[PDB]
């Protein structure tokens, strides 16, 4: 519920006290499917002249 | 440590710096980079486990369309160097302390690689000036010089971590206040607008703006996933193309 | 004819296209990698210092950005074009440039998800699952699998781009590209709109930017009736408002009976409360509580309309659209070169200011 | 009821009655007229609620082709004043005993403005009589007098419905049957349809009927707000326009 | 060429043309409104009382009917005409009257649906939607958007008219305005469909109009299992259905232990009940209830379906569609100038009727 | 079971056999026939439930050009009689055993109605032989004789399956292993795919293919009901046709 | 003379609704047409007459046509018979000439829109309404289909009767192709919607549950238990110890501060789920409901099944794959009884998927 400063392919990175911590919240297969979905959705973007 | 070990680590970091941008043999990816640095410095399991637990984060960290990547190369190299410097590999110090340091140093490598690739414009301009004379040697040499500078971008900021000690880096990264941390967080939560800005600017017409607004209006429907919206865009394009080509035939 | 580059020369060209990146610039992206890749063929074609050479080398100093893996087809196609020009076949530089630009974009768009987002996630997941056991099998597995796939793709697609050459130029010039570009542009604009709406979180909650909270109502929020000491009461049928300025409300116990029969609010027998205060909350009280919350009825006694809530009630993603149009205007109004980097640093500073001010 | 409140509502209703003819800033529309009257006279949340409720009824009430509109100005102003005179804002009587009163006073305002505009021919005759000597001051003064009469048309009844004792009005408004009140409420929850009917009657073609059903079936999506649906309609119309134009050219 | 008006004069002319209505006449539509709009040009042209000023003023006692919003173009072109007439040019006196007469018809015909029937519904609907939440944003929003649109249009087209002259006839011509008419009509129909679906609520709950309530099932509603004297159990594996027709079910408490192992339903060990009679809910039972309600399971032990539920299952707003089509036919066939009023009162009576009869 | 249920299900099967080829009132379709057997033989809701469940399978089951359809009539009637004989309607047993039994009965009805329509080649010959006498009564009588015969073609199997005692059929249904029953319950959501694919294959073009994916993408919006979705499809159709014709 | 009224038109209507029933394999739908036409012939010629015999032999030939779209033919035949019964010199084969050359296009139109477009849509809507066991659905299907059929037949019978032989000119070509294309578009769009909506093989199962991570210490719904019962809330930080842990403030739900211990096992207070809470009554229940309404997982360890991740990709992914596979094997097999084989094979696929635990 706390702030997600940086979110990797699995888990996030909050502050917590003074010592930075990373928490993983996704199973590797679920993370792979999530990045698959994000990549395929963004694949619609681009496709243009790109100068 | 051992002189041969130090030379091996520096050369391995140079290769990782090369392939953080070359991105072909995946030398820079954490799964191989951390494991191979562990190969050089004795203990194998530390490097293997660090690479394995960092590859999970590193998925989808590929720079696309000039949207610079979080630069997993320096993250892997610096995290491995810190891990070997501190004699603790209980798989709890690896995840608790080393991984967040790797992420922060990944952001640092992001800014470093952005700086170096911005600097690369000068060498590519010198390369154009040399190729004006039409010498393969000059352009090849300038390309190699740019590549070796990019490799040095991680070669040099690795011995610094390997030399100073083992506790100043972790404490220094942990001493960052919430001020700049949350400021950079909210900045990165909106930075993608700029990245999409040039894409929208390059392709744009009064004929195509309606599709942009249509997508923006239809997006808040949370029941459709991103791939669903992609298929919807594809079918909308197909329908519009069919309707235009029907008149094109006539 | 002559200048037929052999298989060894093509293999050297591929081993040099190994280095397509490396000269990564912001203004001329990935431009020198193409020249480095095609250096062997050009060297075999013309000697250094030749004017025809001069022109050939200067030709490939233009923009060329794509996925590095899907560039061997393009490399083979332009190699075929170069050997066509070497023998004197009538094809102008504009033809080669158009050929390059034709699939510089679409091939990048199709290769980005299939390699960065499809093959690499799977290979990395398998490698990590193997490495979690502390075995040297995993790094060698990742290395071998990825390099084998990449090398096979590079070589075979480079050869497929060498053979079936000028035919692909005919396909490009056959009017298909005038349709591919339009379809790609439409799809890209639609997805860009979707991403602007979705992938831009400018959440404005903060500790500030909270509009004043209103006392709400006397039942629009979760809670029950407390009568003097203990017990929970439900409002009954209205029997009329008295002339002094208060209306008697029928009171019912949580069993179906009628007790009290008076007015509501401080001076009455029972007053409205939230779930925080009352204790010994019974099953029927829970049943009504979940009945209320499942109906979408409000939760906090004092609802707080954040600035983000007002913006969403206006239209979701309003701030994202405003920022997109602002940066579009900034890019349109020529604020000298290096504008994107200045925009990035200015927006990061703006985010810092917004957070420290308590807005975001 | 502070004397400042009386002067505020008097000038405010005078402006609203003015806007029944000029109609640029739309002070007379219920969404603003009733809301601002409630702003002046104490409680406002019920005022803005009633203004929003009556705005949809005010739809399709634009005078066209010398056919005078139902004149939502007097309806809105008199309904708001009658509401503020009654200490009863349970959101039921507002849709129960005020909206039908709003319709009745709308007919009353229509019959008032018909007579006012019919007699304005006399003041225009005087205006041209004063123009026969060649001075802009006279015709400007007669224009101002005509607008003053138009505003007073609403100003006087707004005062007469305020000077009445509050006890009589609170006894009268509470003397209605409860069942008829709820019946009028549920009926007024449906009257808005009539407001759109003529509009649909005004614009209707075999080419355009499908859009009505498209919007009708797409509307249940609560995740799209009214402004989003406005943009959606604009883009749909734009796309159809380019397709038809390029089909004609094609 | 003297007698040239300044920018402030143009702004004043626009502000007074804002006052165009006011002299509403059934024999001469807005006769002196145009005169008031053009007053200051003639004030600074010639002193009142002279023959030139008298004629210039007298030239505006003709019929003048047009949409009040689209009147700046006429004001601008007429000011431009009078500027040349006052600058020693032989422009015909009746040319201004003729161009005005030609301009009233089509311009009003196209501005009538666009302004009163296309944009006004949009702005009013948005304002009402914002006001439904009891927020102060709605009326100020309506004011600002309407005034901004009107001011921008008025000023910009007044400037265009003055800078162009009579050439706006060729600017518009024929065919161009048809596109705006068609687009505005399409947008209006779409938004009218949306509004008819959204803002016509005839919810048919009532005391009547309720279908008989089914007994639902034995676990398809939110509840628990009770075995006589307290405790909560959970159904387990099947030990084999008896020959009578009932199946013996395992009973597991919130510990994993199995006790009783009776037949579900009344006569057996435990029976399924709702949370209404549950006592001392504290423990994992609350967690189970939360899980069940998060699973979408219904709370009422009996599923009660109303007529509005049936219509919603068919399609939301179905009766709204029937009502609007019936009303459309009514004013399509009745053909009375007063007919909408009579429809309103009759359907008010009908609305009373459903409430008394118990449907509504 | 009272005799009123017996003769009600008998007559309902009779009309089902009528519309097995009449196909006018659609009393033979599962949504109608199974529901009707639901009211007739007591338990009514389960009839509607499995009528809806089997209707998905029944789409694309129309006979065109002497290609006899899988005969949803006999399948529906026999499955309804089976459920009203088998006192288990848990929507798992409904979709587990009754649906594959209905499909097998559909194939059986296909072959049986092919036999009946083959036999009709004789009765039509007697019909035209009587027509050679110029009597309207003769041809009308032959026509309703053929209609009655095919009515029996479904009435008789219904009576036969009703003849068996309830204990035997309920024990036979109770002898199905649990695992296969739940597996068939899982696969019940699969057998509709082939029926849909039939209609998809009947009409399809590279011009029309995108609409299938458009409908697939827009369907997840649970707030638009089936009739609303159909109205959306219709308006899309007229928009497309209007834009295509004007070229 | 010999003019037909509207009562005989309703009679030929109700006798044309039995167009099928006397169906054969060499001369299909032959006697149904005669059964429809007979009353007009009875009004025209008495039974047993030679003219009646010739007219009976007239309609005895081959006539195959989609049943619903047959009223235009019935009306045209009625008009032609009326014309021939009053001594007009039309050829006796003109009826066969108009019939033979037109059943083709009419059948080709009638099959898709009626059998493959209207019926699937109406049946699917009825089944969707019937999924709850409500009597509304069969009534809706019955009423709407019968009304459509009756209105179509009544309108078309007079469309053919009043017009006569000009129907061929009225139909012509191209105009019917528009209806064909529209019906195909609508039908296949609805087919896609049904593919997404009514193919459910949810992969929850006992297996196919990916391993669950312990997650975190406050990212799920729960409260801070403090040794001997009670519920507390984290406060501020009093300074991180040199070991690596920090001491916080354990504020009671009354505004006070107590305990001041570390969190986690040996500490004074630690996070715990709602399962183990005691005397949960009070503001704790409000906090719990607020937390779950915030969108917080109930279980301490999040569990994802293959169905959830598949939906995360795109809903109905397996349905699209199955439909494409079935279409390909239908196009390739090119058999007669293939559909039954595919159906039983899909049953085997379902049982093997369930026995493996995936679904
Ligand atoms: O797609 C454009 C392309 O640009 C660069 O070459 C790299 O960042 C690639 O990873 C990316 O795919
Ligand atoms: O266009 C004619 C014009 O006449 C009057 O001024 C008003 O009814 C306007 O609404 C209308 O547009
Ligand atoms: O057009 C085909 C049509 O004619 C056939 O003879 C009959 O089987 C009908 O059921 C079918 O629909």
């Amino acid at each position: 519920h706390e702030y997600h400063l940086m979110n990797g392919a699995n888990g996030y990175l909050t502050r917590v006290n003074g010592k930075y911590v990373y928490r993983v919240t996704k199973d590797p297969v679920s993370a792979v499917f999530g990045v698959i979905s994000n990549g395929w959705g963004s694949a619609g973007a681009g496709f243009g002249p790109q100068h | 440590m051992s002189i041969i070990s130090i030379i091996l680590v520096l050369i391995f970091a140079f290769l990782a710096g090369l392939e953080g941008i070359l991105d072909q043999w995946q030398f820079h990816q954490p799964i191989i980079a951390c494991s191979l640095i562990g190969i050089a410095t004795g203990h194998m399991a530390a490097g293997i486990i660090l690479g394995g637990s960092l590859q999970m984060i590193a998925l989808g960290w590929a720079n696309v369309g000039a949207a610079v990547a979080p630069d997993a190369a320096l993250a892997s190299v610096a995290s491995a160097i810190l891990m070997v410097q501190g004699g603790n590999f209980d798989l709890t110090h690896i995840t608790g302390v080393i991984v967040p340091a790797a992420i922060l140093l990944a952001t640092a490598g992001l800014v470093l690689t952005t700086l170096v690739r911005f600097l690369s414009v000068g060498i590519v301009h010198l390369a154009d000036a040399a190729a004006e004379k039409g010498s393969y040697s000059g352009v090849a040499g300038w390309h190699m010089f740019a590549l070796l500078l990019q490799g040095l971008r991680i070669a040099i900021p690795a011995a610094i971590i390997l030399a100073i000690p083992a506790e100043t880096v972790t404490a220094a990264l942990n001493a960052i206040p919430d001020w700049v941390s949350k400021g950079l967080a909210v900045g990165g939560g909106m930075v993608v607008v700029v990245g999409y800005a040039m894409v929208i600017n390059l392709m744009a017409t009064k004929e195509l703006w309606p599709f942009f607004f249509l997508g923006f209006v239809l997006a808040p429907l949370s029941s459709i996933t991103l791939i669903g919206m992609g298929i919807l865009g594809v079918v909308i394009a197909l329908i519009y193309l069919n309707l235009s080509n029907t008149a094109g035939n006539g | 004819k002559k200048f037929s580059l052999s298989k060894n020369t093509r293999l050297s060209v591929m081993f040099r296209s190994m280095f397509l990146q490396g000269s990564w610039n912001y203004e001329r992206m990935q431009n020198l990698g193409f020249l480095y890749s095609i250096i062997p063929a050009l060297k075999q074609f013309y000697k250094p210092g030749s004017e025809e050479a001069k022109e050939a080398l200067k030709r490939h100093m233009e923009f060329f950005n794509t996925h590095p893996y899907v560039a061997a087809p393009i490399v083979g196609v332009t190699l075929a074009l170069e050997e066509e020009i070497a023998n004197g076949v009538e094809i102008d530089e504009a033809a080669i440039q158009g050929v390059k630009v034709g699939m510089m974009g679409p091939l990048a768009g199709i290769g980005d998800p299939v390699f960065w987002f499809t093959v690499r996630p799977i290979v990395g997941a398998i490698a990590a699952s193997l490495a979690t056991g502390g075995s040297i099998i995993a790094p060698i597995f990742f290395f071998v699998v990825w390099n084998a796939i990449r090398i096979a793709f590079l070589w075979y697609t480079q050869e497929f781009g060498y053979k079936q050459g000028t035919a692909i130029t005919s396909d490009l010039g056959g009017g298909m590209l005038q349709q591919i570009t339009k379809g790609a542009s439409i799809l890209g604009m639609f997805i860009l709109g979707v991403l602007i709406q979705r992938w831009v979180n400018i959440s404005f909650t903060g500790p500030n930017a909270m509009l004043p909270s209103k006392p709400l109502a006397d039942g629009a929020y979760v809670g029950e009736w407390i009568d003097k000491a203990g017990k929970v009461v439900v409002q009954g049928a209205q029997t009329g408002t008295t002339g002094d300025g208060v209306a008697k409300f029928d009171w019912l116990d949580q069993a179906g009976n009628g007790v009290g029969n008076g007015v509501a609010g401080q001076g009455g027998f029972a007053h409205y409360v939230t779930v925080d205060q009352l204790n010994t909350v019974d099953g029927s009280t829970l049943h009504n509580i979940l009945g209320q919350v499942s109906s979408g009825l409000g939760l906090s006694p004092e609802q707080t309309q954040s600035l983000q809530d007002v913006f969403n009630s206006l239209i979701p993603g309003f701030i994202a659209l405003l920022l997109t149009f602002l940066v579009l205007w900034i890019l349109r109004k020529w604020k000298n070169k290096n504008a994107p980097l200045f925009i990035i640093i200015g927006m990061f500073v703006l985010g810092i200011v917004l957070h420290v001010a308590g807005l975001a």
